[PDB]
Formats: structure tokens, C-alpha cells, sequence
């Protein structure tokens, strides 16, 4: 995204110990009166969990 | 053409930084980001 | 329903403009009866761009995807009784969105 | 460029780069070495019962932990934001004055040109029609520049453009005015009535500074309105000196006789009275450049006088046809057959012009509107009113709503060639009179003359008396035998 | 001749209304005494509104109020009140156009204008439209379905339609149009296009949207929404009792989505036709369990679960008819509906 105040293109980084995959990204304009800027985004991450030593059964 | 699907009308569309975040065929305010033909490698395990 | 019996039991809340009228004063400067007659709950609706935006029935899936509450407009018929009945005023006031139970007699599903 | 350092640089090696190892908690040298700080703060544990009303809250005036050593910024004054928003809500028009006038000028420039090319397609009148029209306005422009400084009285008017095309056509002398006007209204041949076209999208917006918006047919011509500006344009133009044989046309006479009681003789009758005292045996030319702003009964609107001679001829001729060449019962038959009737395009057009609902001469036909006339009317509305237009914004919602509404009433369609052609109708009514071979006839003659008065007057600026004022005028002119 | 789709060329009419009111508050004032833009808003704050209907018709059968006022009008007494308001109208009369000078001097003499303001506007946009509006009204006055529909369909595509006739000729044209559409659809599209559940009225100079034939939701019953429900129950009746059904339920749940707000919040037809749709749902179920004891020889068919489903309803509908009476509803001739319902409950025996 880009903030005019900083004149810089910034990004929100993902911070985790393990990778995932983005399953769905949903754009939320709802409850808005105008909101033309598309300010809310929902990103769902898929983290696979393979059976592993220490996982409970 | 980037794509955005209406969560409630199924209508494909391609919003721009210059248009309202709304389903142009229904009027919904929720849009699913469409998947594209994008290469991804996978380890088969 | 239970909620309308509750509002019939809370009854009235009386207030006197401080008796004035200059027995005028002592014998109250007119009675101002107030109360709530009925209470209605409506199924979730959303009109956009305010008035002039055909309303749509709102389904839970939208409330979840939007990550927002699933509210029903709560209305209650207000009774503004003046001089114990010299003048009666009704107004149904909109009291914001009451969260509705799913599969209840007030949810679309 | 900007500089590095607005926080730290490695005073060891002269390497001004910085690394973040979030796993380390360490700020380090991106290129070289060492600890840029051992201390690392604020990533709390599992204990934030949140009693803290923490009223503080950042607001960018106490700076920030600077946790980005990456920087570039700039000097700021203090929250561009208002200047940012001023700049976002700047690009509009906010002009006015000479600059606004120039584009007002420009737009006027363009629509006329669009007008001219439909002109060519409709009439197929080669380079010629096109180039004469161009220099005509080149000449018109010449004058506008001179009284410039800050003079903003450019006349033009919805009328000026057709006056321009009119005068140019007369130079060439292709047609007529009433016919041209009716044809144009009927087929919207001109882009005249709506000014949204251009390709302004933008000229539209250039807050055409009061000017431009005033574009767009604004309204339909009254009494004078349109012959008056033609005179102004001529004075503007000094048109008569420049162009030959203006206002002329033996074709308007033909148009007129065929117009109705087309008499294989009244063309020559009226041509003869015109021959007579009608400007001493001479094709009357375009009136002059009525320089004066009062624009009085110039009346020498050549045509206006042609129609006057036309009318006069009819009753003179017909109310002293001593030989009785035109039978009593013959006159009413013509006025008879005349009664309304469809039109291979023409009469339908004249209905469309009648619908400017003016002085109520056609208002009632408004009412009557002979069945189908009603139908072919709605036909011409579903074809030529569509341009009509295209709320911008006001909800990509209502646009949608509007669309839905239209869908709902879907309107349209939930020997052939019925509307025969012009010379077909013309033929069939001169056949409808083809049985040719006191107080009452005088009455019939008056009856008939009122009708033509309706017709000729209706195509034009009328003056339910100037017309006759006009009539009166030459009446007077005549009796100097 | 008919009523035009558009905001009235706001040019001379707005300054004629200044001069009219300003005179009425001036002559107004000296009477009030003869008894001891903003002016126009003050005239309505002094006179008041009409309510959601048309003409403040209200009985005339309660309050005596002795109006003897007595000929109190001696030509001499009128010219005492009038001699000073007219000289104060002149001031503003000079700044007004020559046409509006005598327009004022006509209405101040008591002359009325035979010059319909909608008989002079000369705007391409406008004009035509008046052209149209009159065409479609002369075509429904001879039932010309195939041509009235074309003129109607063009009239709304031109930028000058406020529901207006757009709905009041848009419904019959669809009843007279034996072909495509049930004013219903169009009626339900209107309902959503004019809920305006906003409570308001009064305040500003309603001078392009006066008509209690568009507007409402927050008091002022809309009449196309009441017509939508009435046309919908008549659309349910035809060829019922003569899972693709639902309609008499669709109408029970569409009127329930309401439940007081603006509609029931307001009383009548709302409650009444709700009951009427409900009363029809009780008859159909007596027919579907009527003829010669239900269908015929008895029911054995597990007692009568169907009688209990119907008696519950009959008891309910009597609750809806009663609350519609209690809450001031003059609409219902209770005597006939109670006799019908008892003679019907009989059939159920
Ligand atoms: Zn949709």
C-alpha cells in the first residue's frame, strides 16, 4: 500500500516460524458509506499440519 | 485484467482504484479475490 | 412475548416540571406521564448509501465474512403521557441494533 | 539525494547501513559488524490485564522509537494531509475570465464543425460546403479577437451556429430555412439541441466557467430570435459583400407550392408578383449586417417576404379569377384533402416541431394526434430521444436501480413501407383534387389562407402579426403602380 | 393538459411566491392586530401542514365553536387593513419583473391566472415530456394498451420522472397490458424504491414533491406499498380453491418483516388486510377440509389435526381484527366479518 504522508510504499509483513498459503483474500467495503479506498482486507492463511513427532493422538 | 468476484452474485469483475468497492452487478460490499494462472511448485509430500 | 410483558410491568416514570404555574405549584405544575407501550424486533437489514438504497435481507454469512455483528433494529413504542392523559404522544424510537439469535424467531434462517 | 543518519551509523567501519535481526533482538550492521544496541524493549509477556486507560496514544508529535533505521522522509511542515487533500480536490476547473472564454470559444468551435460534417453526409455537398463554412467562422473569429482585451460578448447563442451554416449554405445556395429547420429538428440532424457531445467530457467540466454550460440548445427559437441573429452575423460578417446571391432560391417557391395546394400555375403567379414589385424584378438577397443592437422590423428577411408574396398571390389570384378558372367547390376541396394526413417523414417532422408547444397552434394536434401519428411519434422517440442521456456516483447503486427499473418495463417490443414517401402523398392529394375539369367563396378563401398562415408560420418565428405586419408592409409596397 | 413529471422551471414562480406570501404575512399581521423565502416558511409555521393524506378532512361532528364572527367586513374595514400592506409590497414589487408586477397586482385584486405555468415553459427537455404525459393519459382514456405502454416506457427514459404517474399509470398499464408484467413486480420494485423509512415531513417548501402519492415510511403511509399488498392478496385469490404455491405465506412473511415501524406502527389496512390475507388462508383450509364433512364421509383420518390448525388461526385472525379496531381503525365493518367467520366456523363443524 502507499501512504501519502510518508511518500513511501509500505507493506505489512507476515511474521511466523512456518510457511502457509493464502487461501482466500476478501475485500471489505461493507458497512461503508463511501470507503472508496478499499481500507479493509481479510487474508486467510492455510498452514498444513502433518503428523509429527510430539503431536498428540 | 485483475479480477474480483462478488461474494453473493458470482459475477466476475475487475475493480479499480477509481471505483467503489461494491458488486457492480448486485451491489454487494464483499469481493473474493479470484485465482489466476500463476505458477507454483509443490513437493509431492 | 416475554419482552412486551416486561415493558408492561416497568410501567411509568413520572416527572413534574417542578409544579410551576404560580396551589399551582404544590399540586404539581402538570403531570408528565411517560412509558413504553410495545417492543418490536426486526430481522437484520442493511440499507447502504443511507435512505434511497433498496434494503436487503442480511444473512449471517455476510456478518461472518465482514467480521461484524449481526444486528437487528430494536424498536420500542414510546408513550409520552402529559398531564396524566391531557395529551398523549406516541413515537416509536429506533434504539440501534440488537444482536439476534440464529435460527430464532427473528433470524432469516 | 537525502542522507543516511537520522538515528544511527556504525562508528566503527564507515558503513552507514543497518540490519534488523528480529529473532536476535539486535540492530546490526547491514554490511559490516557489531551490536548497534543490546537493549531491546516492548514485546510484552502474558500479563496485560488492560487496566490502563492509557490516555496517551501516538499522534506523531512525540516521534517514535524510530524502529525503522530505514529512512528518507524529507523536511515536513506538519501533516501535509490538508495540503494533500487540497491537491486531491484541486483538479476540477476553478477558472473564469479570458481563459474560460477561450475554451467556451473552442467548444463553440468544435460543435459547429460536428454540425457541418453531418451537413455533408446529409447533403453530399463536397469540399465546397465544408471549406466555405470554415472560413466563414474564421472570419467570425477574426472579429472576436479584436474586441478582446476582456470583452466577453460573443453573441453566438444556440441560434448563431445555424445562422452560420445558413449563411454559408446561401453563399452556395443549396436550400431554404424553414425546410432546413424542420428537417433538422425532425431527425435531430444537428447536434444543436444538446451540447454534451463535443468530446468535452472534459470541456463539460472545465467549469466552462459559466460559458460552456450555457451551451446545449438551451431552448427553441421565438418569433425573431433566429432571424435577428442571422442579421447580426451578416453585420458581424459583412456577409453580403463577401458572398453571392444570398436569400434566393426558386427552390423555396417550389417547396412552398408542393407544400400543399401545389398549383402548376401558382409557382409562376407568385414568381411573377415577385417579378413585379418584389425588389424590382430581382431575387431578393440576404438582408444586411443589422449592426444596431435594437434589431427592428428589418423585415427585409427575404424569405419572410417570399412567403408574404406567396400568401398574397393566392387570395388576389383566387379572389378575382374572373374567368372562374378556380371553381367555387374547388377551393374547399383543396383545403379539404389538406386536413392533417400522415407524412412520408415530412408531416411527422412538422408534428415534432409543433411539439415545442409554443403559441398553441399545434398544441391541440398535440391532443388530437391522428392515431398512428401517435404511433410513429413514439417510434421516433424510442430512436432519437435515446441519446437523451448516456446519477454519476450517487451510488453505483442507483445507477443499478435505474437499470433494473428499465429492465422491468423493458419498454420496446415487450405492401410494406406504410408511411409512404413525400411525393407519394403529394401525388395522391393532387389526385384527391383531380376533379378539376359570392359570400361563401370569400369565406372559403379566408379559411384556406388561415391554414397556410398556420403552415408557413409554424415552420417559422411567426409573430401572429409580424407575419401580417410583414403582410401589411408589402401590401403598402404594392399599391405604387 | 395533465400533471407534468418535473420540478417546475424554478425562475419566476419562486419570486411570485415571495410576493404572494410577503403580502399575506403583511395583510395577515394587520388583521391579527385588527383583532387585538423565510416569510413563506413563516406562513406555513402559522398555517401548518396537512398530514399524510390530502385535505385536512376530519369529521365535522364534535366541537360546536360559535362562528358568529358577524359580517365583520365593511368595505371600509377591508381598505383600513389593506391600505398599508400594498405600499410595502410595492418596494419589492419594483425589483420584480414587469410580468411579476401585474401578476401580483392581479392576485392582490383577487384575479386568478388562466395562464398555466406549464403552458409556457419552452425547454426541449421539458416540452416534449408534457408532449408525452398528455399522450399516455389520452391513450389510457381509450384503453390503447399497445401504444400507452410505448409512451409510458419512453416517458421514464427521459430524465423527468419522479415516481409520480410513473407508478399510478405504471400499474394499470400493466393490468391493461395482458402481456408482460404484474404491476406487482413493478409495485414491489416501487416499495423498495420508496420505503424511505425516515420520519419527517413539514420543514421546507415541498414544491416538487408534495403528493401523498409518493413518499412516507416514518408515518405517512405510502399508497403504492398499500396497493402492493392489496394487489398481492387479489393475486393470491385467483385460482386458489376454485410447494410452488407459497404466495399466501410469502405475503404473510413480507407483511411480518414489517411488524410496526411505519406500517403497523401506523395502523389500519396494514393490520386489516394482513387479517384479510389471514382470513382467506382460513377459508382455503376449511375448503381443503370442507365439502361434505372435510372432503366427504367423515375423516377418521387421525381425529382432526386440520380442525385444530384452523381454530388456532380463526382465534388469531380475531386478535388482528380486534387490535386494528382498538388502535382507532375505522376501516372494518366488524358486524359482517364476525357473522361470516361464525357461519364459516360452522362449516368446520
Ligand atoms: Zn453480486
Amino acid at each position: 500500500y502507499f501512504d501519502d504522508t510518508l511518500n513511501k510504499t509500505k507493506i505489512k509483513t507476515y511474521h511466523s516460524s512456518e510457511p502457509a498459503y493464502i487461501e482466500e483474500v476478501n475485500l471489505i467495503g461493507d458497512e461503508s458509506n463511501k470507503f472508496q479506498e478499499l481500507q479493509t482486507v481479510s487474508i486467510k492463511y492455510r498452514i498444513r499440519r502433518t503428523p509429527q513427532i510430539g503431536d498428540k493422538f | 485484467t485483475l479480477k474480483y468476484i462478488c461474494a453473493e452474485c458470482s459475477s466476475k469483475l475487475s475493480l479499480s482504484r477509481t471505483d467503489a468497492v461494491r458488486c457492480k452487478d448486485c451491489g454487494h460490499r464483499i469481493l473474493l479475490k479470484a485465482r489466476t494462472k500463476r505458477l507454483v511448485q509443490f513437493e509431492a509430500r | 412475548g416475554l419482552l412486551n410483558l416486561g415493558v408492561k410491568d416497568i410501567g411509568e416514570k413520572v416527572i413534574f416540571d417542578g409544579k410551576p404555574l404560580n396551589s399551582n405549584s404544590g399540586y404539581l405544575g402538570n403531570k408528565l406521564s411517560v412509558s413504553v407501550e410495545q417492543v418490536s424486533i426486526a430481522k437484520p437489514m442493511s440499507n447502504d448509501g443511507v435512505s434511497s438504497a433498496v434494503e436487503r435481507k442480511v444473512y449471517p454469512s455476510e456478518s461472518r465474512q465482514r467480521l461484524t455483528s449481526y444486528r437487528g433494529k430494536l424498536l420500542l413504542k414510546l408513550k409520552w403521557s402529559v398531564n396524566n392523559g391531557e395529551e398523549n404522544l406516541f413515537e416509536v424510537r429506533d434504539c440501534g441494533g440488537l444482536p439476534v439469535m440464529l435460527q430464532s424467531n427473528r433470524c432469516h434462517l | 539525494m537525502s542522507t543516511f543518519i537520522r538515528g544511527p551509523i556504525c562508528g566503527t567501519d564507515n558503513c552507514p547501513s543497518r540490519l534488523w535481526r528480529i529473532i536476535d533482538g539486535r540492530r546490526t550492521c547491514q554490511y559490516g559488524h557489531v551490536m548497534e544496541g543490546d537493549v531491546e524493549f516492548n514485546d510484552d509477556e502474558d500479563d496485560l490485564n488492560g487496566l490502563g486507560a492509557g490516555v496517551i496514544t501516538r499522534r506523531l508529535n512525540l516521534t517514535t522509537n524510530a524502529t525503522g533505521s530505514f529512512q528518507s522522509s524529507q523536511l515536513t511542515n506538519s501533516q501535509l494531509l490538508q495540503q494533500q487533500q487540497r491537491q486531491s480536490h484541486k483538479k476540477f476547473k476553478k477558472l473564469i475570465g479570458h481563459e474560460a472564454k477561450l475554451l467556451f470559444l473552442k467548444s463553440f468551435q468544435f460543435i459547429l464543425k460536428r454540425q457541418i460534417r453531418w451537413l455533408i453526409t446529409e447533403m453530399r455537398f463536397p469540399k465546397e460546403f465544408e471549406h466555405v463554412a470554415k472560413i466563414i467562422w474564421l472570419k467570425i473569429l477574426k472579429t472576436i479577437n479584436d474586441q478582446p482585451q476582456e470583452e466577453l460578448k460573443l453573441q453566438l447563442h444556440m441560434t448563431s451556429t445555424i445562422s452560420i451554416l445558413y449563411l454559408a449554405s446561401t453563399h452556395l445556395s443549396l436550400p431554404v430555412y424553414t425546410c432546413d429547420y424542420i428537417k433538422w429538428i425532425c431527425t435531430a440532424k444537428m447536434p444543436y439541441f444538446q451540447a454534451s457531445e463535443i468530446l468535452p467530457k472534459s470541456w463539460r467540466i472545465q467549469l466552462p466557467n459559466y460559458y460552456v454550460s450555457i451551451l446545449e440548445g438551451s431552448i427553441s427559437p421565438f418569433n425573431g430570435q433566429l432571424y435577428n441573429k442571422i442579421a447580426l452575423t451578416c453585420g458581424m460578417i459583412h456577409f453580403k459583400e463577401f458572398f453571392n446571391s444570398e436569400i434566393s432560391c426558386q427552390g423555396l417557391l417550389l417547396k412552398l407550392v408542393m407544400q400543399c395546394a401545389l398549383p402548376p400555375e401558382f409557382y409562376f403567379y407568385t414568381k411573377q408578383v415577385i417579378e413585379f414589385e418584389e425588389t424590382d424584378i430581382r431575387n431578393l438577397t440576404l438582408w444586411e449586417r443589422t449592426d444596431e443592437r435594437h434589431t427592428g422590423r428589418v423585415s427585409n428577411h427575404a424569405e419572410l417576404r417570399v412567403l408574404s408574396y406567396f400568401m398574397l398571390t393566392i387570395n388576389w389570384m383566387l379572389s378575382f379569377d374572373r374567368d372562374r378558372q378556380y371553381p367555387l367547390k374547388w377551393i374547399l376541396s383543396l383545403t379539404e384533402s389538406l386536413t392533417q394526413r400522415t407524412t412520408t417523414s415530412e408531416s411527422i417532422g412538422r408534428n415534432i416541431v409543433k411539439v415545442v408547444y409554443p403559441d398553441k397552434p399545434t398544441s391541440s394536434d398535440y391532443f388530437q394526434w391522428s392515431e398512428e401519428e401517435t404511433l410513429e411519434f413514439l417510434k421516433w422517440m424510442e430512436k432519437q430521444f435515446l441519446p437523451t442521456q448516456t446519477s454519476m456516483e450517487m451510488t453505483i447503486d442507483q445507477k443499478i436501480a435505474r437499470r433494473k427499473l428499465y429492465k422491468i418495463f423493458p419498454l420496446d417490443r415487450e405492401d410494406s413501407t406504410h408511411q409512404l414517401t413525400f411525393i407519394e402523398d403529394l401525388q395522391e392529394r393532387y389526385a384527391k383534387q383531380t376533379p378539376f375539369f359570392p359570400p361563401a367563396r370569400k369565406e372559403a378563401i379566408g379559411r384556406l389562407l388561415t391554414h397556410i398562415a398556420s403552415q408557413l408560420l409554424v415552420d417559422f418565428a411567426i409573430s401572429k402579426e409580424q407575419l401580417k405586419d410583414c403582410i401589411s408592409r408589402i401590401k403598402n409596397a404594392c399599391l405604387h403602380r | 393538459m395533465f400533471e407534468v413529471p418535473i420540478t417546475l422551471t424554478n425562475r419566476k414562480f419562486a419570486q411570485r411566491r415571495k410576493l404572494k406570501y410577503q403580502y399575506i404575512n403583511y395583510i395577515s399581521r394587520r388583521f391579527d392586530r385588527i383583532s387585538k423565502s423565510d416569510e413563506e416558511r413563516k406562513f406555513w409555521k402559522k398555517y401548518e401542514k396537512p398530514e399524510k393524506s390530502f385535505e385536512i378532512w376530519r369529521t365535522v361532528s364534535s366541537q360546536n365553536k360559535q362562528p358568529i364572527n358577524k359580517q365583520k367586513m365593511t368595505y371600509h374595514n377591508f381598505k383600513k387593513i389593506e391600505k398599508i400592506p400594498l405600499r410595502k409590497m410595492e418596494i419589492p414589487l419594483l425589483h420584480c419583473t414587469k410580468e411579476n408586477k401585474l401578476y401580483f397586482q392581479s392576485i392582490s385584486r383577487g384575479l386568478e391566472p388562466l395562464k398555466t405555468s406549464t403552458s409556457e415553459v419552452r425547454n426541449y427537455r421539458t416540452r416534449h415530456i408534457v408532449t408525452l404525459t398528455d399522450l399516455l393519459h389520452l391513450n389510457v382514456s381509450r384503453h390503447n394498451w399497445s401504444l400507452a405502454y410505448k409512451i409510458f416506457a419512453t416517458l421514464i427514459r427521459i430524465p423527468g420522472v419522479q415516481i409520480k404517474s410513473l407508478w399510478g399509470i405504471g400499474v394499470e398499464i400493466l393490468d391493461n397490458l395482458s402481456n408482460s408484467s404484474s404491476g406487482l413486480d413493478f409495485l414491489q420494485w416501487m416499495c423498495q424504491i420508496y420505503s424511505s423509512k425516515s420520519r419527517f415531513v413539514q420543514n421546507i417548501n415541498y414544491r416538487s414533491i408534495v403528493p401523498p402519492f409518493q413518499t412516507g415510511s416514518r408515518t405517512h403511509t405510502a399508497k403504492f406499498a398499500i396497493t402492493y399488498l392489496w394487489s398481492s392478496l387479489i393475486n393470491c385469490q385467483k385460482s386458489m380453491e376454485p410447494t410452488e404455491n407459497d404466495l399466501l405465506q410469502e405475503l404473510i412473511d413480507k407483511i411480518s418483516e414489517w411488524v410496526l415501524t411505519p406500517p403497523f406502527m401506523e395502523d389500519a389496512e396494514v393490520w386489516f388486510i394482513y387479517a384479510s390475507c389471514h382470513l382467506l388462508k382460513a377459508d382455503t383450509l376449511s375448503r381443503q377440509f370442507v365439502n361434505d364433512n372435510k372432503n366427504n364421509d367423515l375423516i377418521g383420518l387421525d381425529r382432526d389435526i386440520k380442525i385444530n390448525q384452523v381454530i388456532k388461526h380463526i382465534h388469531y385472525v380475531r386478535t388482528f381484527l380486534k387490535i386494528c379496531l382498538d388502535k382507532g381503525g375505522f376501516a372494518v365493518p366488524s358486524r359482517l366479518i364476525e357473522n361470516q367467520l361464525k357461519s364459516f366456523e360452522s362449516r368446520l363443524y
